[PDB]
């Protein structure tokens, strides 16, 4: 499957400035637009190199899209103040996901669309897309309001359809990044411990996409739970980076493997300390 | 309402002892988004430090990825300097060659 | 293309 996902913030300074508006668009991991309320002439700017071929009407409806989009948060905030009885003094955080998920198949897996207010669950479309979960008394308030404007049938419009073919067509203009693989490259390096014994660290560099599986095993054993290991982490130009290490006796480095499995290989790596 | 940032400091690429590189500083998983990274050398403030759009993940927790231009030595310490609403005082993680 | 959130709270 593959994901076109909007992630929204409206974040509230009072006494230094209007509250922030920010989006950023992503087609699966891959970040390919942003708005941001505090540019020097706020627009809706292309961060891929793919989604540069879209014409200037393209940037035009998406900047008033947002511009539109912020004016509707600012009330939100104001209204949250109200429902939660909080003062005009105290800077607020609203945050909203909008998107869907389609298998490989093109048709729809999930949609959301889903809101939270200083990082708490406040309402979500149900899976079912007809339907509001509220989390609290306040945004029961809301899901009312909602369900009497008809807002349910109208986002899942949108989902089901122009997220659903937007997706497929931006799958294929930035097919060659998207959808492509990088291997990952390996190797081991090796730290002696003041203990007495050493640490093995297995690296894996430069690997696209982010899914990865590194361990390392003694003896075709596992070893999952005396392993440490990283997150994930961007390189910052499209690759990743994780590690992975073991703590071993000094004198048996070479009774240890790691293994690498990633979509980029065309048999899984096993590596050693040489 | 309050969640301490994680810190990972690497490089773009494996170091190499005066050849220009790119050092990482991926902060994750704080909230409220309001936050100050600076990246150090020797104790003394990178002057260009470039960072990419902050985000958030499916738990409503912020993340970004600030990078600067830098150019490995033996002798010379880098670090990430992080601060954030939720520490009383600003968090340095140094740079390790081999993490 | 994003969504529009035509609904205030």
């Amino acid at each position: 499957s593959h994901s076109l996902r909007y992630f929204v913030t409206a974040v509230s300074r009072p006494g230094f400035g209007e509250p922030r508006y920010m989006e950023v668009g992503y087609v699966d991991n891959t970040e390919f637009v942003r708005f941001d309320s505090d540019a020097e002439n706020p627009r809706y700017e292309p961060r891929a190199r793919w989604i540069e071929q879209e014409g200037p009407e393209y940037w035009e409806r998406e900047t008033r899209r947002a511009k539109g989009n912020e004016q509707s948060f600012r009330v939100d905030l104001r209204t949250a103040l109200r429902y939660y009885n909080q003062s005009a003094g105290g800077s607020h955080t609203l945050q909203w996901m909008a998107g869907c998920d389609v298998e490989s198949d093109g048709r729809l897996l999930r949609g959301y669309w889903q809101f939270a207010y200083d990082g708490c669950d406040y309402i979500a479309l149900n899976e079912d897309l007809k339907t509001w979960t509220a989390a609290d008394m306040a945004a029961q308030i809301t899901r009312r309001k909602w369900e009497q404007a008809g807002a349910a049938e109208r986002d899942r419009a949108y989902l089901e359809g122009e997220c659903v073919e937007w997706l497929r067509r931006y799958l294929k203009n930035g097919n060659a990044t998207l959808l492509r693989t990088d291997p990952p490259k390996a190797h081991v390096t090796h730290h002696r411990r003041p203990e007495g014994d050493v640490t093995l660290r297995c690296w894996a560099l430069g690997f696209y996409p982010a899914d990865i599986t590194l361990t390392w095993q003694l003896n075709g054993e596992e070893l999952t739970q005396e392993m440490e290991l990283v997150e994930t982490r961007p390189a910052g130009d499209g690759t990743f980076q994780k590690w992975a290490s073991v703590v071993v006796p000094l004198g048996k480095e070479q009774k240890y493997t790691c293994h690498v499995e990633h979509e980029g290989l065309p048999e899984p790596l096993t590596l050693r300390w040489g | 309402i309050q969640k301490t940032p994680q810190i990972q400091v690497y490089s773009r690429h494996p170091p190499e002892n005066g050849k220009p590189n790119i050092l990482n500083c991926y902060v994750t998983q704080f909230h409220p988004p309001h936050i100050e990274i600076q990246m150090l050398k020797n104790g003394k403030k990178i002057p260009k430090v470039e960072m990419s759009d902050m985000s958030f993940s499916k738990d409503w927790s912020f993340y970004i990825l600030a990078h600067t231009e830098f150019t490995p030595t033996e002798t010379d310490t880098y670090a990430c300097r992080v601060k954030h609403a939720s520490m009383a005082e600003p968090k340095t993680v140094y740079w390790d060659r081999d993490m | 293309t994003g969504a529009a959130s035509f609904d205030e709270f």
